[PDB]
């Protein structure tokens, strides 16, 4: 049941995003940033499998398969050129529309629908030049009206488009608002769309980004790219099960069936170990810990990659990837520590699930310290006080109706009224997406079907 | 049936010509003096090609068979200065001193059927010194009446002289759009109807859709008539490939007449070429061939002004130049009716015609090209052409309403009732266009 | 089960082994596998008809062990067990 | 009765018999430049057979090689054994029809059709013992559909007596070259139905098939399926030719393999004895194509080289009887024609070839006469062929004499 995954740069930071996934994938597959496979074409066997994400158009030459979308060409073009040949210049689209006006997500729903017809016509494109495929990999980076809005557009024409396709989705959201009213208007916009179409959601709040960069980083300034950097390596964490198939995981469908208990419940939380991968990685060979260890910094909140407030959470599905020399004894005891120490619901008797990757022949070998990473992602439902956020600013604001004036041009409705009724919508379908959020968190949500039959 | 006459009539089909030579001899890689360029080659000519064009001699130069006909003296002295005169016979050219008329009125009258008498025992000799005929091949622009009206001329004239092989007509298309002569949509119209006459099979190019490709598969920031030359010149050599060189499935010139004029009125096939890229991103992309199979269906390709997704498939060819083999196209058009680009028939469908040709494609050094080993040229006769029809007949009856200058055509060798039979003559062939088009 | 045996056959491009499949020697190492199907159940369904049987030859035979039809059906068990899973 | 003429024309017929002669030698032992190298007289008997005694104990085969191109001789003469001919023996012709089997045989063909009945009337003024013509052509391609069909009435007016044998290369309906392709194959099959006494399906699509399941061919040239037809071929002329338990002639496969004169079509398999009888009564190892569980068999025939067990091939033959009694007629009652080649074959130690008779070549020309209806309701190519002299009445003519065809084959229901 293992397919093709296409991927889905939106706005400056999604493109950011991609264009570091892409080069984290060539350095582990040793592709370069020339396009040109660094491997000699003879040496045919290879344990991982580029297909999935690496269309091989001439014999050492493996173009993504990829889809940047964005309204400023500034960035396209300096991808394109960081990446010479090695992105496809069909699969870059700007509709030459110039500078977003605005930060709405009226202008990007607008911007995606104008040119709705030549992403339609370049994803089919893409889809007709492959033959097995599974799904699509959005980047909504909610933060920035315009990516929200084309992420957006992109979905509500993707579910009824490919309805037999399982969607992934990576919002990343920010951890200081300099329009608060703005972004978060954006956001819950995006969200009610996520709510609608979306199958699977994985959140990114910058805060605990910016921890974590602060902390294994020697430089306290702190740059967007190597702050993007850590999505990337976390991307290519929950994309090795399929690059390189392990004996358990080798689908994304498999890998969400266990994460995705209802289609109510598609958020989901991820943790990491520190990595390797990055560019101050060298700090990490001076801890001295095992897989035991690697599993308790994977269960700690302080390598969370979303802000945790941790007030009791209730677990649903927890899921772990560790990539390295694992060992089954350690694993074992980790698991008795964890099973006696992570809250777990009376309803359901699910335990946690661990997973075992192979680490790339290829890659620079790391020390027995940090020789084996691991990846979390826990459905919890403390990403709740993350939308609470935005949903209390909401209530405070939408009292007034301010910023009424930039949403009104773009979109469908001209009008204040029906932009007041669609925003008091999507604050209702938020409220009922937590309301069915903190009722799962309960037992009744296992005794509906036990009293009524 | 081994030799091809060809004849440039008019100064685009001059320049159209100077070209088609060019890049002949760049193929073969013929340089002006050659004996045969030079004697050791095998395939480059002899044997064929070159056999089909250029007239072999007794000393073994190769004299490229071409009548440039125009009375203009500046083009005339244009191409007499180049190598083309002393690769071409003195006494092959023809000469004058004033110009027909703008465009068409003297241009088809008897002034210019002066001359008909003696290009036509030029030709006759012509065919004298060599020895079979396969075809006439003309190169003249609808846009000029001048060419459109002396080629439909030589086109009566060889029509009755032989009558045995069946008569080509490359014909140039302004643009739908902007039309620099105001007598241009009347010197298209008056022609139409002779080349319905006497045409066996035409070709419609479009100017604009040429200057189109090359600002967006070439990349170039100021279009040139050069560059629509060169570009014509690969079409011409691309159809004419397995005349020259020999393939693992050499087509025939009436292979051609028995796909592209499926009807007992229908002789307008459509020309596309693919893959046409800049030499750049050549370097850089590297596609595949049911990727470039498709592209010979986009707008851009079809050399036309016109969307080929309203129009309705009918016969086509498709040659292919370098190492093609059977599958790597067969699963193209596996996947090509799959894919239902082009509304379907049931007469037709069965017509993706495919021609391999062992020559490999060539770039010439003034107009980019994408450098791949293996070309495509799509010869289709989708139903788009009665729209392009239709454009520029409403165009051609806005103005024919007042036109502004009936008293000149008039006079000098026309009348108001060839006008009106010119366009009722195109709109039975519109009118008969679409009823074999939507009978399915 | 012949059509059964052409789309197995062109099911090995779906297959994950395409990186072995590329090189010469994976070929008829494959094929060595044989694609024969021992019906077990009258007018039962398509999963539980369908069985894997594979044949071994020198000098592979003398060394590897199989479900031989002399045998414990030790491989034939455990595929049943994990098909049944 | 064993020498056998052999004729090639259209744009693969050549090559169809330049590999024909190539897997030939092959077979029975010798160089392309006439030298014997067999052991120790049947292969001397073979080349009396097919090839000319010259002088210096040269070796030239009897082939008449006809087609409208100087390239097509060029290639079968830089072929490997393609060097030495008699310029007699074949003669090309200037310089195409264009894909229109009309004017094929009327003005391409009739120029020519003098000069090369001259040429197979000397050959057989030479050639005392002949017996049958193998035609090798394309009924795809107008022009050799319609040389080859003047050629094989020619002979048929000439010698009524001399079998006539076609490997005419069938147009694919997925082939979607030319609309008038299949139109001139079923124009040529219309005169060829009494202009010949024995034809062989093969498919181009056919083919293709056969060799991307067997050969994983990714791109199928014509190369590999001629070479593919031509061992086909020598194992058919060898199960004559060569010794064996029992011979099977021209005049037996016609007076054993077809019950009403009607029919002359016949559906062919080779392989690679329960094995080979699998893939013979399976579909993907036909080149008509056919359908073993669609078509109702009218008659079969199954013929072995090498050391094969009568025992062996009458119990096949009993069990596939039982199990496809449906699709076997009753009122044979019980179809079986085997021959037997002690001889083993070049390179193989079993060989086996299957030829039947089914009701899917009326379906076939179901479709090639819907194909002909639906595109010339339109009036599609019509103007060519009103030019060149063909009559609608005639196409109505041929489209009837197909439909009896079709009700003699469903007489006979499926
Ligand atoms: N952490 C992080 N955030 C980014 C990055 N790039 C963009 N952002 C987000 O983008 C916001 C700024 O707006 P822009 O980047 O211009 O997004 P936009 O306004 O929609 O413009 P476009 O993305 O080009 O459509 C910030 O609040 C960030 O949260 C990045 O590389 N890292």
């Amino acid at each position: 049941m293992g397919g093709e995954i296409i991927t889905l740069q939106a706005g400056q930071c999604g493109n950011h995003v991609g264009k570091f996934l892409w080069s984290q994938l060539a350095k582990e597959h040793a592709i370069g940033t020339d396009g040109l496979s660094q491997l000699p074409d003879s040496s045919t066997e290879r344990d991982d499998d580029t297909k999935p994400f690496f269309r091989e158009n001439s014999r050492n030459k493996f173009t993504p398969r990829a889809i940047m979308m964005d309204s400023e060409p500034s960035v396209i073009a300096d991808v394109e050129n960081t990446f010479r040949g090695f992105f496809d210049p069909r699969n870059t689209w700007v509709a030459s529309d110039g500078a977003s006006a605005g930060n709405s997500w009226a202008n990007g729903y607008d911007i995606g629908t104008r040119n709705q017809d030549d992403i339609l016509n370049k994803i089919d494109k893409e889809i007709d030049s492959t033959d097995n495929f599974e799904g699509f990999q959005l980047l909504h980076s909610v933060a920035g009206g315009t990516g929200s809005g084309l992420g957006s557009n992109l979905l509500e024409a993707l579910c009824d488009r490919y309805p037999k396709k399982i969607l992934t989705t990576y919002s990343v959201f920010p951890a200081r608002s300099s329009e608060v009213v703005v972004q978060s208007y954006n956001t819950i916009l995006a969200l009610r769309r996520l709510i609608e179409d979306s199958d699977a959601t994985v959140v990114f709040d910058n805060a605990s980004l910016l921890n974590i960069s602060g902390k294994v980083f020697r430089n306290p300034n702190i740059d967007l790219q190597h702050t993007n950097q850590l999505i990337s390596t976390i991307i290519s964490s929950v994309t090795n099960s399929i690059r390189f198939p392990s004996y358990m995981y080798s689908s994304m469908s498999s890998i969400y069936s266990t994460l995705i208990p209802s289609p109510e419940l598609h958020f989901l939380s991820p943790s990491f170990t520190p990595f390797t991968s990055d560019y101050i990685h060298d700090d990490i060979a001076h801890k001295g810990h095992s897989s035991y260890d690697v599993m308790l910094d994977l269960l700690d909140p302080s390598n969370s990659l979303v802000s945790t407030a941790m007030n009791n959470p209730t677990y649903f599905n927890v899921y772990n990837t560790i990539i390295g020399n694992v060992e089954p004894r350690q694993i074992s005891r980790a698991m008795t520590k964890l099973q006696q120490r992570i809250k777990f619901p009376s309803w359901s008797s699910s335990a946690m699930h661990v997973n075992i990757g192979r680490r790339s022949p290829y890659l620079p070998l790391q020390p027995n310290e940090n020789e084996v990473s691991g990846m979390m992602l826990s459905n919890m439902s403390t990403v709740v006080n993350v939308f609470e956020n935005a949903c209390n600013t909401f209530d405070k604001v939408f009292a007034k109706g301010a910023f009424l004036n930039n949403y009104n041009v773009g979109d469908l409705f001209q009008s204040m009224q029906n932009v007041q009724d669609e925003f008091a919508e999507s604050r209702e379908v938020v409220q009922s997406l937590m309301e069915d959020y903190v009722a799962a968190e309960q037992d009744s949500y296992l005794d509906d079907v036990l009293v009524d039959d | 049936m081994r030799e091809v006459i060809s004849i440039n009539v008019g100064q685009a089909g001059c320049q159209i010509g100077n070209a088609c030579w060019e890049l002949y001899s760049l193929e073969h890689g013929i340089k002006p003096d050659g004996h045969l360029e030079d004697g050791l080659s095998k395939p480059k000519g002899g044997e064929e090609g070159f056999s089909t064009f250029f007239h072999e001699t007794g000393y073994g130069k190769f004299v490229p068979r071409a009548i440039y006909v125009d009375l203009e003296p500046n083009v005339i002295d244009e191409v007499r200065n180049g190598p083309y005169k002393d690769l071409f016979h003195p006494e092959q050219l023809i000469s004058g001193k004033e110009d027909a008329a703008n465009n068409y009125a003297r241009g088809h009258y008897t002034v210019g059927r002066e001359i008909l008498g003696d290009v036509l025992d030029r030709i006759r000799k012509l065919a004298d010194q060599c020895d079979g005929l396969q075809g006439f091949l003309f190169t003249h622009s609808l846009g000029g009446g001048t060419g459109s009206g002396l080629g439909s001329l030589l086109l009566e004239e060889l029509s009755a002289e032989y009558g045995k092989k069946s008569k080509l007509e490359f014909a140039v298309y302004p643009a739908p759009q902007v039309s620099t002569s105001v007598v241009e949509p009347y010197n298209t119209v008056l022609t139409t109807h002779t080349t319905l006459e006497h045409a066996d099979c035409t070709f419609m190019v479009d100017n604009e859709a040429i200057y189109d490709m090359c600002k967006r598969n070439l990349d170039i920031p100021r279009p040139s008539f050069a560059n629509l030359n060169n570009l014509i010149a690969q079409v011409v050599s691309s159809v004419t490939a397995s005349l020259r060189f020999d393939g693992s499935l050499n087509v025939d010139l009436n292979e051609f007449q028995t796909n592209l004029v499926p009807y007992p009125r229908i002789h307008f096939p459509l020309v596309s070429y693919s893959p046409v890229l800049s030499k750049s991103k050549a370097f850089h992309e590297s596609n595949s061939v049911s990727e470039i199979t498709n592209a010979c269906f986009e707008p851009g390709n079809q050399m036309v002004k016109c969307d080929p997704r309203d129009g309705k498939y009918m016969a086509t060819c498709l040659l292919y130049r370098g190492d093609v083999v059977t599958r790597d196209v067969q699963r193209a058009v596996e996947q090509v009716k799959n894919k239902k680009t082009v509304q379907l028939v049931d007469w037709c469908p069965t017509g993706f015609k495919i021609g391999i040709c062992y020559e490999p494609p060539t770039a010439t050094p003034n107009s980019q090209l994408a450098t791949v080993d293996r070309a495509v040229c799509m010869l289709s006769n989708t139903t788009s052409i009665a729209e392009a029809w239709k454009r520029i007949d409403r165009k051609f009856d806005l103005m024919y309403a007042k036109r502004a200058f009936v008293h000149w055509y008039v006079g000098e060798g026309m009348e108001e009732g060839e006008f009106t039979e010119a366009r009722e003559d195109l709109a039975a062939l519109e009118r008969d266009y679409i009823e074999v088009g939507a009978d399915s | 089960n012949y059509k059964l045996t052409r789309v197995l056959q062109e099911a090995v491009q779906l297959s994950s082994l395409r990186h072995l499949m590329n090189s010469p020697r994976n070929s008829s190492v494959i094929n060595g596998l044989d694609a024969r199907v021992l019906d077990l159940g009258h007018g039962s369904v398509g999963w539980d008809v369908f069985t894997l049987d594979y044949i071994l030859y020198p000098p592979l035979s003398l060394v590897l062990n199989v479900n031989r039809p002399f045998g414990r059906k030790e491989y034939l068990r455990i595929f049943n067990f994990l098909w049944r899973f | 009765m064993r020498e056998i003429i052999h004729i090639s024309t259209g744009q693969c017929g050549n090559q169809i018999g330049a590999a024909f002669w190539e897997t030939i030698c092959g077979e029975h032992g010798l160089d392309f430049n006439g030298t014997y190298h067999g052991h120790d007289d049947i292969q001397k008997e073979r080349l009396n057979v097919y090839f000319n005694e010259a002088s210096s104990g040269k070796w030239v085969p009897r082939s008449i090689n006809v087609d409208l191109e100087p390239g097509t001789i060029d290639a079968v003469r830089n072929s490997a054994i393609g060097n030495l001919f008699r310029p007699d023996n074949y003669i090309f012709g200037q310089s195409s029809a264009g894909n229109v089997w009309a004017k094929g045989h009327y003005t391409e063909g009739a120029e020519l059709v003098d000069s090369v009945m001259d040429v197979i009337r000397r050959e057989a003024e030479g050639c005392d013992s002949l017996q049958g013509f193998q035609i090798t052509h394309s009924l795809g391609g107008g022009t050799g559909s319609g040389m080859g069909t003047l050629l094989i009435s020619k002979i048929r007016e000439e010698f009524p007596d001399r079998m006539m044998a076609t490997f005419s290369v069938l147009p694919s309906p997925k082939t979607s070259d030319t609309v008038v392709e299949p139109y001139n194959a079923t124009l040529s099959v219309h005169q060829l139905v009494e202009h010949s006494d024995e034809t062989f399906c093969i498919d181009n699509e056919a083919l293709y098939d056969i060799c991307q399941r067997t050969l994983k061919l990714n791109q199928p040239s014509y190369g590999d399926l001629n070479n593919l037809v031509s061992s086909v071929m020598s194992g058919v002329t060898t199960s004559l030719r060569y010794p064996g338990q029992l011979n099977s002639d021209l005049r037996k496969l016609a007076v054993n393999l077809v019950p009403f004169p009607r029919l002359h079509f016949f559906m062919v398999g080779y392989a690679p004895v329960p094995e080979l009888t699998q893939q013979m009564f399976d579909a993907k190892n036909m080149m008509a194509a056919a359908d073993p569980r669609n078509g109702r068999y009218l008659t079969v025939a199954a013929f072995f080289r090498g050391k094969v067990s009568v025992k062996e091939v009458e119990d096949e033959m009993h069990k596939v009887q039982s199990k496809n009694s449906d699709y076997f007629v009753e009122w044979i009652p019980n179809n079986v024609q085997t021959a037997v080649c002690s001889v083993a074959p070049q390179g193989l130690d079993m060989a086996a070839t299957f030829i039947a008779n089914s009701t899917s070549i009326q379906e076939l020309f179901k479709r090639v006469g819907d194909q002909f209806s639906a595109m010339f309701k339109r009036k599609a190519f019509l103007h060519w062929y009103t030019s060149e002299g063909m009559d609608e009445l005639e196409f109505s003519e041929a489209e009837s004499n197909m439909n009896d065809l079709v009700s003699e084959y469903q007489q006979y229901q499926e």
